[PDB]
């Protein structure tokens, strides 16, 4: 009844997290550009004004200069090993995946209320807490490992709130491991006596 | 948290089948990592 409340409000926190550092753009500070090239207008010819900015996931925007705001879509794919990172970076499969292992996680949690026999329905909850921060750390690395084949540059809160989604994921995993262990346990003194 | 996992979820095995909780399976981990 409180070791519950805890796995509920860390579900809900590591879900909100992970489905805001996905949607939010303020993954990493570089300093690029955020315009299409402006062929015709000559503002800069070719290259434009690079200046601080704030990437993501998908789109890139402007903090200073005269286009602030303006965000383009990051384009991963420019002009084997190399091919299949930057496909798995683009789709951002991982960061999603943890999003679906997370909304499956709180599903189970939401199911272990209507079938209070059914002790599996904990267990699917832990492994899917506990897979959901694997793919973060999949998807962390792949994210870290792309933006090296590119060239002063820091992270946002949108990347630490993934690191932190992996954190709460952890540890709500455990705690649903652990009502699955104590739940089993229930059971076997009932059967002694 | 993995290895605490895959060492006392199983009800099959348990009092406890082995010492890897969730504190002793950190502790083995950095005592690992620590050569
Ligand atoms: C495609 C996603 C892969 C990664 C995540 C996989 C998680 C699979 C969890 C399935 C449920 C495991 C527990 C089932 C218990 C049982 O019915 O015996
Ligand atoms: C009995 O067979 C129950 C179903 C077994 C499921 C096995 C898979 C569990 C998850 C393992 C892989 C996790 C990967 C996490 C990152 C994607």
């Amino acid at each position: 009844g409180v070791q519950m409340l805890l796995t509920i409000v860390g579900a809900f926190a590591a879900f909100s997290l992970m489905t805001i550092a996905v949607g939010t753009d303020y993954w990493l500070y570089s300093r690029g550009v955020c315009k299409t090239k402006s062929v015709s207008e000559n503002e800069t010819s070719k290259k434009n004004e690079e200046v601080m900015t704030h990437s993501g996931l998908w789109r890139t925007c402007c903090l200073e200069g005269n286009f602030k705001g303006l965000c383009k879509q990051i384009d991963h794919f420019p002009e084997t090993a190399e091919y299949f990172l930057r496909a798995v970076r683009a789709s951002s499969i991982f960061p999603i995946l943890s999003v679906i292992l997370l909304f499956m996680g709180g599903l189970c949690i939401a199911a272990s209320e209507f079938y209070k026999t059914r002790h599996n329905i904990i267990l699917s909850a832990g492994i899917f807490f506990v897979s959901a921060g694997l793919s973060n750390i999949i998807g962390i690395i792949v994210y870290i490992s792309a933006n090296a084949g590119d060239p002063s540059y820091s992270y946002g809160w949108s990347f630490y709130f993934g690191a932190l989604s992996f954190i709460i994921a952890e540890m709500v995993g455990v705690l649903a491991v652990h009502m699955f262990i104590d739940r089993h346990k229930q059971l076997r003194a009932t059967a002694r006596a | 948290v993995v290895l605490f996992l895959v060492s006392r979820f199983s009800p099959y095995e348990w009092q406890p089948p082995n010492e890897f909780g969730i504190f002793n399976s950190l502790w083995f981990s950095l005592g690992a990592f620590m050569q």
